[PDB]
């Protein structure tokens, strides 16, 4: 199988800004019958199928604004926006169309680009309503912060836990242009109820030190 | 037609 | 011009069967390859296989070889894909998509399924709410549900601003979501803040006021 590697994951831009996305092949994409290269790129809007932008590497399906571009040749192979509208912040796939199977590449997102904003993060413990039933769900929120990179971990009585934590991501906001995550910490309450101390800790840009909210069950 | 424009129909009987 | 009509989701139960459908109309049905495609939440696309409604002739990629059986009805323009054995790891959009005539690659696609696996029946949310230990965060915990959606709002929509519902996790058959709100501190707890949940498949509503905690 030919194995398809997109980069970069995602990008960050400002409308108007030109950008390169790449694309390499296991193996050469060439036919030699008519030099041409195998290579199809497709745009996926959020919650929409994909749409086929480009193939044969570099010729366009009707109806493609020609601020798409496509260039490349054997293993590598790029796509290009010369003018970046807010309608193209969108995830886009390469895919080889040279022999079965067809394969994809794992995807680049298009992001809109803005200052940096500090997380705003708040934790809670479990509600009594929760308790009753035995479960213990302890809430972390890390609202309104760009970029989207940030590291959270969540610390009992000192030492970290990251088993029985499950996160959640928002979409790039559509107002302020910034990220939000979730994170819950689940336990039983018998475990709840052997530490007292309870911590969420985020590592960003925004700050040389770790933002730390913490709770103590006394 | 079957036998798609593939550059190599690898797996196929369309050679 | 061509349409693939696909179904917007579907509910399937461990170990057992779905079958997945896909109408065809704007081309020659019996003349073209009608594809399957494979988009886990957040991965990228994985080509399944594909079939030729001229005879039902089908090749699939070996990685799901043992996993996929595609089927045509040509009575009813319809290609069908069967999932066998079923797990939570299939959980994703299936998407039927048609080559550019004999070109392979995808010019035209189906607004794609979201096959959720789950032996779960339609179970109302538990609501909790969130208290914490000069801007207040505030939070709902709506904890297991199903299936989606569920609508959560506060105080009946007079707090849009600040507000974050955050996309649900399948745990154990089951959906959990939080939301957050964030005021000034001079409205809460001075004033009165209520997360108002609504899980339609259940016909429940419920609010849960946010009372602060000695
Ligand atoms: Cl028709
Ligand atoms: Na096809």
């Amino acid at each position: 199988d030919i194995v398809m590697t997109q980069s970069p994951s995602s990008l960050a831009l400002s409308v108007g800004q030109k950008v390169t996305m790449n694309c390499k092949s296991s193996q050469s994409l060439l036919n030699s019958d008519n030099q041409k290269n195998y290579l199809a790129w497709y745009q996926q809007k959020p919650g929409q199928s994909p749409k086929l932008l480009i193939y044969f590497a570099s010729t366009r399906e009707s109806g493609v604004p020609d601020r798409f571009m496509g260039s490349g040749s054997g293993t590598d192979f790029n796509l290009s926006i010369s003018s970046v509208q807010p309608e193209d912040l969108a995830d886009y796939f390469c895919q080889q169309h040279y022999s079965p199977p067809l394969s994809f590449g794992a995807g680049t997102r298009l992001e809109l680009k803005r200052a940096d904003a500090a997380p705003t993060v708040s934790i809670f413990p479990p509600s009594s309503e929760q308790l009753t039933s035995g479960g213990a769900s302890v809430v972390c929120f890390l609202n309104n912060f760009y970029p989207k990179d940030i590291n959270v971990k969540w610390k009992i009585d000192g030492s970290e836990r990251q088993n029985g934590v499950l996160n959640s991501w928002t979409d790039q906001d559509s107002k302020d242009s910034t990220y939000s995550m979730s994170s819950t910490l689940t336990l039983t309450k018998d475990e709840y109820e052997r530490h007292n101390s309870y911590t969420c800790e985020a590592t960003h840009k925004t700050s040389t030190s770790p933002i730390v909210k913490s709770f103590n069950r006394n | 037609q079957k036998c798609v424009f593939f550059a190599e129909d690898v797996g196929s009987n369309c050679g | 011009q061509v349409q693939l009509q696909q179904p917007g989701a579907e509910l399937v139960r461990p170990g057992s069967s779905v079958k997945l459908s896909c109408r065809a109309s704007g081309y020659t049905f019996t003349s073209y390859w009608v594809s399957w495609v494979q988009q886990r939440p957040g991965q990228g696309l994985e080509w399944i296989g594909m079939i030729h409604p001229s005879d039902g002739e089908a090749r699939l990629n070996q990685k799901f070889k043992d996993k996929a059986t595609l089927t045509v009805d040509k009575s009813s323009t319809t290609v069908y894909m069967q999932l066998s054995s079923p797990t939570s790891e299939d959980s994703a959009v299936y998407y039927c998509a048609l080559f550019d005539g004999y070109y392979p690659w995808f010019a035209s696609w189906g607004q794609g399924t979201l096959v959720t696996v789950s032996a779960a029946k339609t179970t109302p949310p538990s609501v909790y709410p969130l208290a914490p230990g000069s801007m207040v965060t505030l939070g709902c915990l709506v904890k297991g549900y199903f299936p989606e959606p569920v609508t959560v709002t506060w105080n009946s929509g007079s707090l849009s601003s600040g507000v974050h519902t955050f996309p649900a996790v399948l745990q154990s058959d089951l959906y959990t979501l939080s939301s957050s709100v964030t005021v000034p501190s001079s409205t809460w707890p001075s004033e009165t803040v209520t997360c108002n949940v609504a899980h339609p498949a259940s016909s429940t509503k419920v609010d849960k006021k946010i009372v602060p905690r000695d």
